[PDB]
């Protein structure tokens, strides 16, 4: 059945690797996490209005008079936030298990990557807090940093002068459509990926052992998803606001500036790396870098072993990797002052250092012991 | 159906209606608790309430 | 077999009683607010109407 | 797909039915040697780097508050 | 023993269906009450 | 920036599974509306949300019709003013912003709806501020229409201290001490800030249980599906 | 769903745009194609000056 | 690419037949169609207020101070009838060349139909206008018919009473999103067909005499696309009310009813078969029966000849099948009096007579004509 | 609140600030905003012309 | 796909490069004959549907028009 064909051979039948860990479920966790924010997301639009007269007024009426829709708002929050876990974590499997050689694969990714980010703005700048009018101002800020047509840019997005309502319902209608775009991204994702396969955690040819995916990689999956709903009903109905910032539950005041303004915590790395460089389009640029690094990834591996199961050094290079990503998420924190600077500084050097120069000058090294180079 | 206007097509049949009933009797089921039908879970001792 | 499937049945009901739990409070939430459940006891005038008239 | 994927020789496979056999064989009997023994394979790899996180983040910590404290000498 | 569960109740599919859904028909109010028992008593003197 | 960081007090809406104590939100309402309600406003919380909280519908009426609120306009078309309703929201104490700062001192006293959630650490941090009105220390000084209150950005608020002991009296009698009132309207704040604060804690009591019976067993059918292939012993049997 | 319009109609009392339903003045559904009469809510004849509906 | 060989194999390489007439461009049209709407879709989206205080203002303000806010506006007005056209002539071009045959390319076609019919009926709500008001209470209320959920239903769905700000957020929601299915569906609707490929206005075996697509049929769809632009044009920029009612510039005033409700010209059909019967639910499932009878169609053709291209009587039949459709569609708007009731009643007999009894009975004897039956 | 004179960017002032007064001011009777009232009447320049002149 | 669609035999196909022959050959020429040779196979199919369609939509309007027009002999 030419529906059904779809399915038998992609998931019902694919041959899968047998030995992939609980990191090849996260992937699939994303899917479910992003039908759980359209689904979150929609139950949102039923009521929410993009006015900036009765944005808070709405957000406010969804808390407090729809029946349980305190529950569909955080569970969007934190499920965005859940999204975010997912995402890093599936980007640190294909960094450490060099599936960044499916080169296809992993620009479609690098672009979904970019699409949820821009989603995840503009959803919290949605709300229309002080926290989300001051965040929204900055970042549309950094547009401006262009060198001669960003002045136009900006005020293009914005619609105007400044950030006004002519943002919001833009914001609204923009971040409404991207996620469905997020979702034909992701077929044409897991399409490039159909055409080779998964990895393994060995990083070696597969092809001798590979077993269904219905009843094996089905219930593995349908754990995972079962862990992580616990993870985010405990993230709702326990701590639901520790994912958030106070100062969001306060109206948009564009006289005033919250005192602590702060990107989410997703956003911190990169946030640190843009604060770092002294010149503002440089910090633009090392920003995107920082996410674009991982596309330029594929052209950057110089091993004969594709995993990092039998390199050490290697190894030792991507936990320091994982280490200082930690710290610039810290930093970002961290006000304007010593010796937060000076890290934030080093840390975007040691970041960029290790992954242009240390790992592909690791992985020689790591060549010529096995007598291979 | 001219096929279907059959001797063992009948046979299959009383041989397939236990499980045929046994089906709908679930989705009956189902239909009373998902829709927390109270018509029909009054009468259930247990269920009320 | 009936202990091993006796562990998907349980499964299941526990699932199926998430389940209906999770979308029903969806299901709820397009019914009414409470902000419009909340209207009742509208005031009327008989002087305001005469006799051979709607208001 | 299946039958077109590898080309193996020889090599059996010997294998048993869930229900015939038990669900978690030994389950914490060799399971708590082995993850003992994986994190021992991996914990000096693993763990140096985010120890020293943890002496950075206290000593920025530590060292903005010094610099935020007052030096009485500085007024006079 | 479950033997005479299985082959009654959980071996043909339909009753498994069946066996399902009525435990779960039962179940939400078991869960329910049981469940409401323990948080209301660990907040006894505090609701209403 | 440079502030007195709340400590953490031992609060009863802490406990995971803690639901607030529904006396003190009712006292902590009394103390808003004697006190807090002169100069802050409550524009998201109305009459109806009380009711089942720790007020009956009658009660709440009572409370509603305790208020007067203008009612939009007449048939003639003049505004007019009626009894308030159990739909009614909580009334203004200013108009518009501008009477609030007039009135304040050029302080604009924060809607206390969801100030409570809008203060890093609120709860702490209000029971704090309305407890921290400390005389400034040496060195420091402040214009009229400010107060040291360490807890406050700046040491300085607007807002006089509020509570002085005794400075309404509870209708349950219990003693009205300065910090009585300022725990029972931090817990009340709270509760305005998260109406919600005790159904979900029950849902998650709810979902703890149901993890706790369907994770355990997901992964007994997991591990039957898997066990399969986790007893496979490949073997190697070349010609030879 | 739609508003009979009050002093229209074959039976002095309503009549609705929409289909042509007719209704007598105690709203009952007299011509047309409407199946019930007019609902009448649970009102409150305080006085003859005053009436609660519901 | 793996990718550029399904961009091949769909529509560059693809065997279609040689002889298919400008009919079997409609399909293409649609696409495209659906494309345009939700392009000036987002751009109404970046502008719109689902509030019922400020949703009238925002599509003034649309019209009055957006730059060129009138053309994206009017040309997704008429970009809705253009598309309702083009459906027509396409459903019109499946039944009579015996195109139903492809069973499930013509049931996930009326599931096609289904949805677009919906997301029309909630854009048209949208605006807040009078006759939006009116219209959606209508056919709200069209629901209550149920037997026994019918009351739950349709508050359901309003979310409330009445319609009022509940529903228009949530029609909001749910007028976006469902395109965004449809475009899935249309997927699905071209794999579907492709198992098959298309059929010929002959009706027979084209296998002999096919020509690829990109040089043959794609400037042929293009300069379809051309005249379909040039009739929206003009009636964009020339005729821009002649489709619409007058009464929807007014706002909407529960208290004020207008003295004759219709929705828009495309639903008069439907509308006609409703008001026919006398029974509310008759009217209702009529109604239902009046789109899906096409469905039923496929178990309906009982002739040894695909298309209708040698077979006159059913093409008479076909023709009187189309008039009195012509003829539903103008008593939909003529109002409750003599003698539009009674066409209407017998055009509803005739329209379902035709299409479940005659022309299997017509077909028989076509058959008995040639000497096959 | 104050009066100032008209901006360039002030609309066109209201007759009256609501339309209970409209009612109240027109014996029971409301006057439609005349913005759309062309568009808003079938075939409004004509209706317009015929009932002012009519 | 092509080369697998059908089974012909002796079927040989001539044809010209289009830059070779001329754009509208005598478009006009037997286009016009072979458009009206077409109307007048399909026109006695088509037509008359729609032919009485009009006339029972005047019909209605007019018979309407009568229903409304007032019974002089009523109210007299
Ligand atoms: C330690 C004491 C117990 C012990 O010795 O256990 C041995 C056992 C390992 O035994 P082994 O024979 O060496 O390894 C074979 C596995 O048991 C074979 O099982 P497995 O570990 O491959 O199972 C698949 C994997 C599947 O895991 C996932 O799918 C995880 C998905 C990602 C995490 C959630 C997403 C969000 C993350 C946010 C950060 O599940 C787990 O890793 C554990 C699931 C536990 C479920 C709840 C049990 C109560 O340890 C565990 O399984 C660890 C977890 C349980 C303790
Ligand atoms: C009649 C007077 C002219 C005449 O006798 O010429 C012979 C000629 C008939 O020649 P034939 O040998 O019987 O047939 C071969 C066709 O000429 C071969 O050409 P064709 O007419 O089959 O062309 C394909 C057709 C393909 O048509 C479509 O693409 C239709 C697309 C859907 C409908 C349009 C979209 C909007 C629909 C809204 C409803 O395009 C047309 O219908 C004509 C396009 C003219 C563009 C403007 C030229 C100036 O008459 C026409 O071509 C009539 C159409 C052009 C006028
Ligand atoms: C956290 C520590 C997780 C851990 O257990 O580390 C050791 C583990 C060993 O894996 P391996 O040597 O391949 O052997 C596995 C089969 N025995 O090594 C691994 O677990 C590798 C896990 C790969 C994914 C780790 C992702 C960590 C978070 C990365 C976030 C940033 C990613 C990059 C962003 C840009
Ligand atoms: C309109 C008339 C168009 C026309 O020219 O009619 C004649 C044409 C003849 O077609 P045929 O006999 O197959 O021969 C063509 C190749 N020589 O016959 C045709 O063009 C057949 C066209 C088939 C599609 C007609 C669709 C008309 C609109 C139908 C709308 C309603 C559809 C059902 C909705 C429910
Ligand atoms: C009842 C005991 C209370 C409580 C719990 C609070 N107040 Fe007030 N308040 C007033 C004014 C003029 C201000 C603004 C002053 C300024 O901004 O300089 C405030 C402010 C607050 C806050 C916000 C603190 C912050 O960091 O923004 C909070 C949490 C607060 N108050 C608590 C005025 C008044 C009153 C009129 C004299 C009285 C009565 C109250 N407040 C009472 C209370
Ligand atoms: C098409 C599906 C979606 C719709 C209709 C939708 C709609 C909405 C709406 C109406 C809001 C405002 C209500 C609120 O404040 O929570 C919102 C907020 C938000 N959305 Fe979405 N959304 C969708 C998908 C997503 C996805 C996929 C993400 C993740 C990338 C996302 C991230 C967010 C975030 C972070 C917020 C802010 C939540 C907050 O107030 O803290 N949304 N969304
Ligand atoms: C929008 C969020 C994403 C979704 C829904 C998604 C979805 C998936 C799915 C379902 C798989 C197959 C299952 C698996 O192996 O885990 C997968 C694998 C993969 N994804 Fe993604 N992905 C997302 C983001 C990314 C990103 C950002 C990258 C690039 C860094 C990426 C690169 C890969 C790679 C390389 C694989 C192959 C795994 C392997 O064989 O080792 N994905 N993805
Ligand atoms: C995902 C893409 C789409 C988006 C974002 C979208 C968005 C909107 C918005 C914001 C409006 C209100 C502005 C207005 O009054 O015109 C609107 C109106 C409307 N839309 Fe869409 N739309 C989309 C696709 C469609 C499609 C495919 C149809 C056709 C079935 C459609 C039919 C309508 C109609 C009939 C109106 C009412 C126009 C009127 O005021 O007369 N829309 N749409
Ligand atoms: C959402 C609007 C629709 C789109 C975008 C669409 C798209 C298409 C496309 C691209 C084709 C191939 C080109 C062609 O033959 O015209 C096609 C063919 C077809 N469609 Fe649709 N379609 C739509 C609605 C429908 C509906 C409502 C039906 C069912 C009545 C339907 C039934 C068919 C059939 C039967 C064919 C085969 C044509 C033939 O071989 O004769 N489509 N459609
Ligand atoms: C065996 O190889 C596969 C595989 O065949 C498939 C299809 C998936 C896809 C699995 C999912 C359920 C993820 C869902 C992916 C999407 C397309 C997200 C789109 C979301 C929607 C709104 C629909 C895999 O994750 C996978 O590796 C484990
Ligand atoms: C040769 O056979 C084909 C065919 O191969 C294809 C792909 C199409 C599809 C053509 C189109 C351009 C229509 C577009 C269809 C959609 C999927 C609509 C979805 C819209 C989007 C928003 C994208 C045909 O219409 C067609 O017959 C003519």
């Amino acid at each position: 059945h030419p529906l059904f064909k779809i399915i038998n051979h992609s998931f019902i039948d694919l041959p899968a690797p047998s030995n992939i860990s609980s990191w090849w479920n996260f992937g699939s966790l994303l899917g479910v996490c992003l039908m759980v924010q359209i689904i979150t997301g929609l139950f949102l639009a039923m009521h929410y209005t993009s006015d900036t007269m009765t944005a808070f007024s709405s957000v406010t009426h969804i808390c407090r008079d729809v029946n349980y829709g305190w529950l569909i708002r955080y569970m969007h929050a934190n499920g965005a936030s859940m999204f975010f876990i997912c995402l890093f974590l599936h980007v640190g499997r294909g960094l450490y298990y060099g599936s960044y050689t499916f080169m296809e694969t992993w620009n479609i990714g690098v672009l979904l990557l970019f699409a949820v980010m821009a989603t995840a703005f503009m959803g919290y700048v949605l709300p229309w807090g002080q926290m989300s009018f001051w965040g929204a101002t900055v970042i549309t800020n950094l547009l401006s940093a262009i060198p001669y047509i960003g002045t136009t840019l900006v005020e293009w997005i914005w619609g105007g002068f400044s950030v006004d309502k002519a943002t919001l319902t833009r914001f609204f209608a923009f971040h409404f459509i991207l996620p469905f775009i997020i979702a034909a991204l992701a077929i044409v994702h897991l399409l490039f990926l159909h055409e080779t396969g998964s990895n393994n955690p060995t990083g070696l040819n597969s092809d001798a052992d590979k077993i269904p995916f219905h009843p094996y990689y089905t219930i593995k999956d349908i754990l995972g998803i079962l862990i992580m709903f616990l993870i985010l009903m405990t993230l709702v109905l326990f701590f639901p606001d520790m994912l958030g910032d106070p100062d969001n539950y306060m109206p948009a005041n564009p006289l005033n500036t919250p005192p602590h303004i702060k990107p989410e915590w997703y956003f911190l790395f990169a946030y640190a790396i843009l604060r770092s460089i002294p010149n503002k389009l440089g910090g633009v640029l090392a920003l995107i870098l920082s996410i674009l690094i991982l596309a330029l990834m594929p052209f950057l591996h110089t091993s004969k072993q594709r995993s990092l199961m039998f390199r050490p050094i290697t190894q030792i290079l991507y936990w320091i990797l994982v280490a200082n990503l930690l710290i610039l998420t810290w930093i970002g924190g961290q006000p304007v002052e010593h010796p937060f600077i000076i890290i934030g500084q080093l840390a975007s050097i040691s970041y960029f250092s290790i992954i242009l120069i240390l790992m592909p000058i690791s992985g020689i090294i790591e060549d010529k012991m096995l007598k291979l180079y | 159906l001219s096929r279907f206007l059959g001797p063992r097509y009948r046979e299959l049949a009383r041989n397939w209606i236990p499980t045929a009933g046994m089906w709908g009797t679930v989705g009956a089921v189902g239909l009373v608790w998902a829709t927390d039908w109270r018509l029909i879970l009054d009468w259930v001792p247990y269920i009320n309430g | 077999k009936g202990f091993s499937y006796l562990v998907t049945a349980t499964t299941t009901v526990g699932v199926a009683y998430a389940a209906k739990n999770v979308v029903s409070q969806f299901v709820s939430s397009m019914s009414a607010s409470a902000d419009v459940l909340a209207m009742s006891k509208i005031e009327i005038k008989l002087s305001d109407i005469p006799e051979g008239k709607n208001m | 797909e299946f039958g077109n994927l590898a080309r193996i020789r020889h090599v059996i496979s010997y294998s048993l039915s869930p229900f015939e056999q038990r669900a978690f064989p030994s389950y914490f009997s060799k399971g708590i040697p082995n993850v003992l023994r994986r994190t021992r394979e991996r914990i000096l790899r693993v763990a140096p780097p985010f120890v020293v996180v943890y002496l950075i983040y206290t000593w920025g910590n530590q060292e903005f508050e010094q610099s935020k404290r007052k030096n009485p000498a500085m007024y006079e | 023993i479950p033997s005479r569960l299985y082959s009654l109740l959980f071996r043909r599919t339909s009753t498994f269906a069946l066996t399902i859904a009525v435990g779960a028909l039962f179940f939400e109010r078991a869960f329910d009450q049981g469940a409401d028992a323990i948080y209301e008593h660990i907040n006894e003197g505090k609701l209403w | 920036d440079l502030e007195l960081h709340p400590p953490s007090y031992p609060w009863s809406h802490r406990g995971l599974l803690s639901s607030l104590d529904h006396t003190s939100i009712r006292r902590g309402f009394q103390v808003y509306k004697q006190v807090c309600s002169s100069c802050h406003s409550m524009d998201y919380v109305a009459y109806r949300h009380l009711v089942g909280v720790c007020y009956t519908e009658e009660e709440a009426k009572a409370l509603a019709e305790e208020v007067e609120v203008q009612d939009g306009p007449n048939d003639d078309g003049e505004m007019f003013m009626r009894p308030g309703k159990l739909s009614d929201y909580f009334p203004k104490p200013y108009p518009n912003p501008e009477a609030a700062r007039a009135a304040n001192n050029g302080a604009l006293p924060p809607d206390l709806s969801y100030i409570v959630r809008a203060r890093h650490g609120g709860e702490d941090y209000v029971f704090s501020l309305l407890t921290g009105y400390c005389e400034p220390p040496t060195g420091v000084s402040l214009r009229e229409g400010l107060y040291f209150n360490p807890y406050f950005p700046g040491q300085a608020i607007g807002m006089a201290p509020p509570i002085y002991t005794e400075v309404l009296e509870y209708d349950d009698g219990t003693p009205a001490t300065m910090s009585q009132v300022a725990k029972d309207v931090a817990t009340f704040l709270r509760w305005a800030s998260e109406p919600e604060h005790d159904h979900r804690k029950r849902m998650g009591l709810k979902m703890l249980l149901m993890m706790g019976l369907l994770l355990p067993l997901t992964y007994a059918m997991k591990r039957h599906k898997w066990s399969v292939l986790k007893s496979r012993k490949l073997a190697y049997r070349p010609p030879k | 769903g739609c508003v009979p319009i009050a002093n229209a109609g074959d039976f002095g009392g309503y009549y609705c745009p929409c289909h042509g339903s007719h209704y007598d003045a105690s709203g009952r559904i007299r011509k047309g194609p409407a199946p019930l009469n007019l609902e009448v809510p649970a009102y409150e004849f305080t006085s003859d000056d005053v009436v609660v509906v519901g």
